[PDB]
């Protein structure tokens, strides 16, 4: 019937778009290693090879009935290739969708501050970000602040005005309620029983599970405004919320750069191995042997000659230009590659364990069909890639490496300080994640109409991430499209969830390595039952749903935050008690 | 009745999914004379012992021979996993063997060097589900041996004939070549003696 015809059309679509995608992905890592225009030719040509068969493919796929189909490996093989997204459009609205787009990543790009003391233009990087990272003048903080919002995001305006009317457009064309609707159809499990999530099912469990964080941010906020008021005395209300440019990057996604100010123990220094990995003249290929031993201890497979003899692990020094973002590739037939530029230090070791986790997932799905092989939803790759650097940072680790003394003394205090730091980095990015999200989707939805995207961007502010404007703010600005994932439409849920899955996945291999004592201490190695463990969820990329993938791995078929709150326990206590004489919320009320 | 191991002197090696295998017969095996040719660089033995794979009687003796570069020695361990031994040769550990990694010297003239080593990534069979691969059995050959046999001229290269798929990889061979050799013994029972 219906359903051999479309078996003999997968098999044909799988058979020819092997090569295809590996000249393109290949075009593509030529290029980024040796950056020139005859290679910026070839890319070209190759990814326009790719799109048109890909085209013509979803096309010939469009034919078929989807209701008829009885298989779920062959119905989700014809469920990504029969979705058009702007193809649904007129072609007026496309080109006029593209451009929108295209301009607004030029404005973000291109867009400079002129300072009035040196006659200076300084763009967002490296100019602007040096001043909010580094600076504890309140003064220059708030110029940088108020002169992004207002040269760049006041040029975004109108056209993110348009390209939510745009996007909308699009978005019903495909059968969905509203772009965010169509953005959380990334979570959606149907026609498998108990296993089925639907896309309202994804809002409740953020609300359900943000409820549950918020005690615990409370008490850091509150130990960081203690802190903040040595700095900046009489420019933070005791009982008030925090002001916007005083958190350590342009938009406070991150409190990591306030350590140095908040560190509850100075006089105690934190673990570093850089100056042991240079006395014992280690270089970028050990660190990444290092990084394959720990993964064949866990009864993970080798990497392969080729990943040896192709990937890019230093900077060359022949002349060649390359980019230095460290990337993990899956080229395809059998060639995995990784693309860093490694330093001799501690983070390019974790950096290193990272991506070679990355790379463990890509093979272990090499079987499953082209448009099956990924994650089980967009969360799942870099949780994978964070749980091995949490083990490969502990001092139980380092010291079976030999980069730490046998005799090595653990206190308490540096736990301390190691748990606030991490706190800064994982607690601190929660509340703005969850308060993005939910006001992109409030406006995509229609109950934010225009005349109030401002009013209740900065109310939300105070009633969730407790930060307060510094200066008022009309609908003349556009304040959340001044940050770059806004700008180049990408989805930002999956920094949320990725959190809750990373603890998840720790804990559950934790107590399969048979840890004993504080989560934060656990280290996976030379325990093969736990990579077993991960290997199960691992080979099932993305042809099962994600929820029977997550039972696979932790035993149960739900985000939980519990994990994440038993990581942080100790320091949840330290902080409890050193609040004891301080105010623990916030008023929504003052204003600086 | 001498043993004759001239033709494994002569002649180009093959790559190891072609390996070349001989076998002996009623014959009287002068080992050490074989080996003092090469400069050996590994020699692993299971269930014998290199002196005593040099002494006693058997029914038969097998070496198979091919074009193996010894920095690949740890691809070609027992119990080791990956694409050598899944696609291009598993050694049978049911009986004694040995396996010997070795360097041709400038010496030998009767041995040509090839223009690569080469050895096969991934064969399979395609369908809508995914891919089905085809693994060796222990001291077997290739399915995708037909479809190899065609030839590589690049790296990660795909030959196809419509209900199999193999993948080929090949770098350059430099300085002196290397070889590696599999011996297996098999025991009337005084055939091949020292
Ligand atoms: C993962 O496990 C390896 C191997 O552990 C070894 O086998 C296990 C089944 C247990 O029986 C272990 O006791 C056993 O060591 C660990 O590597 C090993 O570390 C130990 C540290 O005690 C090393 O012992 C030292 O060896 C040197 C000689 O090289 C002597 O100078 C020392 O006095 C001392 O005996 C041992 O050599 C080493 N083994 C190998 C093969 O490297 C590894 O530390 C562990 N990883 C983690 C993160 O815990
Ligand atoms: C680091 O740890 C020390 C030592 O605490 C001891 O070791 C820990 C690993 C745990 O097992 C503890 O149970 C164990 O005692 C901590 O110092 C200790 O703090 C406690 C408070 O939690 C102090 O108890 C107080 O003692 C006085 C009497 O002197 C009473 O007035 C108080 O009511 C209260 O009972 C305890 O005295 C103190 N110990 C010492 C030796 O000073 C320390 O707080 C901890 N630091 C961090 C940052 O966690
Ligand atoms: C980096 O790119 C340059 C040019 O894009 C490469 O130079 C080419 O090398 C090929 C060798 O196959 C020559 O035939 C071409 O004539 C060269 N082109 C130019 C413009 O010089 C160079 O080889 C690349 N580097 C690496 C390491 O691959
Ligand atoms: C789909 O078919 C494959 C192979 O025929 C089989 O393994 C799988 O269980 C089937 N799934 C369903 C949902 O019918
Ligand atoms: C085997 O060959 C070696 C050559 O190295 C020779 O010395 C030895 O006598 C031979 N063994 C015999 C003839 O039994
Ligand atoms: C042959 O190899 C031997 C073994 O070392 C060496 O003595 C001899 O010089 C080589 N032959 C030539 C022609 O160099
Ligand atoms: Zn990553």
């Amino acid at each position: 019937t219906t359903e051999e015809q479309a078996k003999t059309f997968l098999e044909k679509f799988n058979h020819e778009a092997e090569d295809l995608s590996y000249q393109s992905s290949l075009a593509s890592w030529n290029y980024n290693t040796n950056i020139t225009d005859e290679n910026v030719q070839k890319m070209n040509e190759a990814r326009a090879k790719w799109s048109a068969f890909y085209e013509e493919q979803s096309r010939m796929a469009k034919t078929y009935s989807l209701e008829e189909i009885q298989n779920l490996t062959l119905k989700r093989q014809l469920k990504a290739l029969q979705h058009s997204g702007t193809s649904a459009l007129s072609a007026e609205k496309s080109k006029r969708l593209n451009t929108i787009l295209n301009k607004m990543s030029t404005i973000y790009s291109t867009g400079k501050v002129l300072d009035p003391n040196t006659q200076e233009c300084l763009a967002l990087e490296p100019g602007l970000d040096d001043i909010m990272e580094n600076s504890r003048d309140y003064n220059r903080r708030l110029w940088a602040w108020e002169g992004w919002r207002a040269e760049v995001g006041k040029q975004l305006r109108p056209l993110y005005e348009e390209y939510v009317v745009l996007e909308n457009e699009m978005a019903r064309a495909n059968n969905y309620e509203d772009y965010g609707d169509y953005w959380r159809g990334d979570y959606e499990v149907t026609g498998a029983g108990d296993y089925d999530y639907s896309r309202d099912q994804l809002m409740k469990d953020v609300e359900r599970t943000f409820a549950e964080i918020k005690p615990l941010y409370e008490q850091l906020h509150a130990y960081v405004r203690a802190k903040l008021m040595h700095t900046y005395p009489s420019y933070i209300s005791p009982t008030g919320c925090l002001p916007a440019h005083l958190l350590g990057d342009m938009w406070g996604r991150f409190w990591t750069n306030l350590y140095s100010l908040t560190v509850p123990f100075e006089h105690k220094p934190s673990i570093d191995v850089t100056e042991k990995m240079e006395n014992q003249s280690w270089d970028a290929e050990r660190i990444f042997k290092e990084a394959e031993k720990f993964f064949v201890s866990i009864s993970l497979p080798y990497m392969t000659q080729g990943f040896w003899d192709n990937s890019m692990l230093t900077e060359p020094g022949d002349g060649r230009k390359v980019v230095c973002h460290p990337t993990a590739w899956d080229l395809g037939k059998g060639d995995f590659r990784i693309k860093m530029c490694t330093k001799v230090t501690m983070d390019d070791f974790l950096t290193a364990h990272h991506e070679m986790g990355h790379i463990q997932y890509d093979m272990a799905y090499a079987a499953q069909p082209y448009l099956l092989r990924n994650g089980a939803n967009e969360g799942f790759h870099e949780a994978v890639g964070e749980i091995m650097s949490l083990s490969a940072a502990t001092p139980h680790y380092l010291k079976a490496l030999g980069l730490l003394a046998p005799d090595f003394h653990e206190d308490n205090e540096t736990e301390i300080n190691f748990l606030l730091k991490q706190a800064l980095t994982i607690v601190g990015t929660l509340p703005f994640t969850y308060m993005l999200e939910k006001w992109r989707w409030m406006v995509f939805k229609g109950e934010i109409p225009k005349q109030q995207w401002m009013e209740k961007w900065w109310e939300m502010k105070r009633e969730i991430v407790g930060v307060v404007e510094p200066l008022p703010h009309d609908e003349t600005y556009c304040d959340p499209a001044c940050l770059f994932h806004v700008a180049e439409d990408y989805s930002f849920i999956r920094y949320y969830t990725r959190t809750i899955y990373q603890f998840q996945f720790h804990e559950a291999l934790c107590k399969t390595a048979k840890h004993e004592g504080a989560l934060f201490k656990c280290d996976i190695s030379n325990s093969t039952e736990a990579g077993q463990r991960l290997l199960q969820m691992l080979r099932l990329g993305k042809s099962e749903p994600w929820t029977l993938a997550l039972e696979n791995i932790v035993g149960i078929k739900t985000m939980d935050v519990k994990p994440l709150l038993n990581y942080f326990e100790p320091l949840f206590t330290w902080l409890k008690e050193q609040n004891r004489n301080s105010f623990v919320g916030w008023s929504t009320e003052w204003t600086p | 009745q001498e043993c004759d191991f001239t033709p494994m002197l002569t002649g180009t090696p093959p790559p190891i999914y072609n390996f070349k295998r001989l076998v002996f017969t009623n014959c009287n095996y002068n080992l050490t004379k074989l080996l003092s040719l090469f400069q050996v660089s590994e020699f692993s033995c299971h269930q014998v012992s290199p002196s005593s794979l040099a002494t006693g009687c058997y029914s038969s003796l097998t070496v198979d021979y091919f074009a193996y570069s010894t920095d690949m020695s740890s691809y070609l361990q027992p119990g080791s996993a990956g694409e050598i031994v899944q696609f291009n040769y598993k050694q049978d550990f049911s009986n004694p063997t040995c396996r010997v990694l070795a360097t041709v010297p400038q010496n030998l003239t009767t041995i040509t060097k090839p223009s690569n080593y080469a050895y096969l990534t991934e064969c399979y069979k395609t369908s809508a589900y995914g891919k089905n691969y085809l693994y060796n059995a222990p001291g077997g050959y290739t399915p995708c041996l037909s479809l190899a046999s065609r030839g590589f001229s690049t790296k990660y290269q795909s030959h196809s004939d419509g209900e199999l798929t193999t993948t080929g990889y090949i770098y350059p061979v430099t300085g002196n070549l290397q070889m590696a050799f599999i011996i297996s013994v098999q025991y009337d029972t005084n055939s091949v003696c020292p």
